[PDB]
């Protein structure tokens, strides 16, 4: 979050984060106006689950495209520099930074890309800055007839209004399968209880019944089981390893 | 040594059928009694594979890494070691190598100079370079019939295998055997192409015959069975 | 397909459209079966006289 | 009604919804031609018999 | 027409707007001002610079 | 553009043309052009639009 530089948009960093303890009430510790407008889960106190597997992306962008970023969405940047699947399930964290990037010396150090002649599929990377031809003529490296640059800086000064004042933001993505769970919220463990009606939390899987001793042959791979009606018939402690 | 030597002379692979192997568990799900159908990249049935033949016509060409590969090798005293991966196959870009020893696996993925005919007789004469290798993990080593599939999905590499015990010179036998989940590496980028080592006493100098053979996956609908314990018996091919 | 998980990851006028397609969907099967079981059960009396 | 419109004159994440609306409707249409096909065909079976 | 309009009013900044939200509970609001989910009217913010 | 006579610099001749089809390409013909700026449109796509 508060990295010293973030990386352009055409070529953004990602950050795999896995095997830890992940608190989300950080996010109320940085700059007071920080967009919070999730997908598929929400973050009002309801963020205190497992998940998978967290990627994190940051770049900055410019007033004119903040909205870009959304899942079927279509724009300057949307389908050239970051593209969102419409079936992407995550969070999108953007806040203002004109008092770090923009300076009065000149900052033209983030560019974004506008000659590709093909879409973006969700999440793609692409790095190379070669010269594009609009034209049958080869650019052979110089400008002119249908042959333009297709990065363009974006020349960054405090100055200029607030639609164009830089924008540090950054989006978290998860998934949530039947892979065992990496990350998990802030939850404290309770003790095991066998032979009787209660409630039980399995890293998310709450539900209702009688846990008892289970004779299946679990494989060492294998999580929970099912039976016929597709429903979850047996279950492994995330601790113990014991399944019941 | 791994410097250009034209030993083996080039020859048309051979060609066989793969009658019922490439039968892997797609989910770490435990179900019995049931027949659960299911779509994922599969080994089509009755689909012919490449034959390769090791040996002193050493059969180690280089090979397109199409959306997921099975391997076999019905060979004694485990001959091969490892594999290579990468889109280049050279230092100018990342690729990813898994390699084996007396008593555990090594795998990076890291820039590497390999030469032409990398192989490991050798300790590390498969490469001269390395620039910064994100990823490292050993394990106990995997060892006469021994089966491999390998899957790279949403830069999650995924390997199933299975070693199955018998004494013959023939072809892949009919049968059935499905391939547990090994190891899942979170690598994150792609290869398009890959080649295979195997434990060679180079200079008198000890050597041998190696057969390996290479299958592609396809997207299909297949019908496995479990039966009342934990295994799955059968399987069908919805499109054949 | 997991009343349980949608409680559990979306604030509550949020789940209210999700619920609800489910109960819906399901209303729909029960319905579904009864009428075939009436059909069927009209059938049978009619062998059974 | 057409189908085709909704997924390039409007956009694509807000057209599952009226997807949605056209799949359940035509859905349940068919499902009500079937039903009367199996009143139908009790009433004929009577005449057969 | 409304059986009775009750009116509440007292000085906060707008770094409290979020936190003080209909039906949007947090560590302040718990401890202060809790709303009902099913809260029914309108909340004015004012300036007083 | 082939104009013999141009306007002056306060007298430009502002002209409206509507109910037409614009093409571009055949006004790239000359290398003479130095500069060519866009400000809010693509340099490419403009016949799309
Ligand atoms: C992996 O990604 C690289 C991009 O860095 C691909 O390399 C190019 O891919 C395009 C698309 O097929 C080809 O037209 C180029 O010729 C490729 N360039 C080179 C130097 O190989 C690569 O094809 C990707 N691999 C797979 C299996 O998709
Ligand atoms: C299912 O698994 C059980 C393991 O608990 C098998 O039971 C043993 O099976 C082996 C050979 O299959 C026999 O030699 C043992 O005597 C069995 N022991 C007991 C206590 O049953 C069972 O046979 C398996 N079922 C199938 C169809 O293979
Ligand atoms: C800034 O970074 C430090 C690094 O540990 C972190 O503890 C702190 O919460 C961050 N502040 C933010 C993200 O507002
Ligand atoms: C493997 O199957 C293909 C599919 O038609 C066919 O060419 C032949 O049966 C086999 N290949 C060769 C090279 O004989
Ligand atoms: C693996 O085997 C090699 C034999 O070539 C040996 O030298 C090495 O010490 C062993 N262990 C590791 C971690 O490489």
């Amino acid at each position: 979050f508060n990295a010293t530089r973030f990386a352009s948009v055409y070529a953004w960093n990602r950050k795999r984060i896995s095997n830890c303890v992940a608190d989300y009430s950080v996010l109320y510790n940085s700059a007071s106006f920080s967009t919070f407008k999730c997908y598929g889960v929400s973050p009002t106190k309801l963020n205190d689950l497992c998940f998978t597997n967290v990627y994190a992306d940051s770049f900055v962008i410019r007033g004119d495209e903040v909205r870009q970023i959304a899942p079927g969405q279509t724009g300057k940047i949307a389908d050239y520099n970051y593209k969102l699947p419409d079936d992407f399930t995550g969070c999108v964290i953007a806040w203002n930074s004109n008092n770090l990037d923009s300076k009065v010396g000149g900052n033209y150090n983030y560019l974004y890309r506008l000659f590709r002649k093909s879409n973006l599929k969700p999440f793609e990377r692409d790095i190379s800055t070669e010269i594009y031809q609009a034209g049958s003529t080869p650019c052979n490296g110089v400008e002119g007839f249908n042959c333009y640059f297709p990065l363009q800086s974006y020349g960054f000064q405090p100055t200029n209004g607030v639609g164009y004042q830089p924008y540090r933001v950054v989006v978290l993505s998860f998934e949530l399968l039947h892979a065992p769970a990496t990350v998990c919220g802030p939850k404290k463990s309770t003790n095991l209880v066998k032979n009787k009606c209660v409630n039980f939390n399995f890293n998310g899987l709450t539900g209702t019944g009688v846990l008892t001793e289970s004779n299946k042959k679990f494989l060492p791979f294998q999580q929970f089981g099912r039976d016929i009606a597709d429903t979850t018939d047996a279950v492994r402690d995330p601790q113990t390893l014991e399944i019941l | 040594q791994c410097v250009n030597l034209t030993t083996r002379t080039q020859l048309p692979p051979a060609y066989t059928n793969s009658f019922t192997r490439g039968v892997y568990y797609p989910d770490k799900v435990f179900r019995s009694s049931v027949l659960h159908s299911t779509q994922d990249l599969f080994l089509p049935f009755f689909s012919n594979v490449t034959w390769f033949h090791a040996i002193k016509r050493f059969d180690n060409p280089v090979l397109p890494f199409n959306d997921g590969v099975y391997f076999a090798s019905t060979e004694k005293s485990n001959i091969i070691r490892g594999w290579i991966f990468g889109t280049t196959l050279d230092s100018k870009t990342q690729s990813l190598l898994i390699v084996n020893n007396a008593t555990n696996v090594v795998i990076k993925v890291c820039e590497f100079q390999f030469c032409n005919d990398p192989f490991l007789e050798s300790e590390f004469r498969v490469y001269s370079s390395a620039n910064n290798c994100t990823f490292e993990y050993v394990s106990q080593p995997f060892l006469n019939l021994r089966e491999f599939v390998f899957k790279n999905i949403d830069g999650y590499f995924k390997i199933y295998s299975k070693h199955t015990p018998i004494n013959l010179v023939r072809d892949l036998p009919q049968g059935f055997s499905a391939l547990e989940p090994l190891v899942d590496l979170p690598i994150g980028i792609n290869i398009t192409r890959f080649q295979t080592l195997l434990a060679l006493h180079r200079s008198g100098w000890t050597a041998g015959a190696a057969a390996y053979y290479v299958g592609y996956l396809q997207p299909r609908t297949f019908l496995l069975k479990y039966n009342e314990n934990g295994t799955i018996t059968d399987a069908v091919d919805c499109a054949l | 397909s997991v009343l349980n998980d949608i409680l559990s990851r979306l604030d509550p006028p949020e789940a209210e459209v999700q619920i609800d397609r489910l109960i819906t969907g399901r209303l729909q099967s029960l319905q579904t079966y009864v009428t075939q079981q009436l059909i069927r059960a009209a059938e049978i009396r009619a062998s059974a006289n």
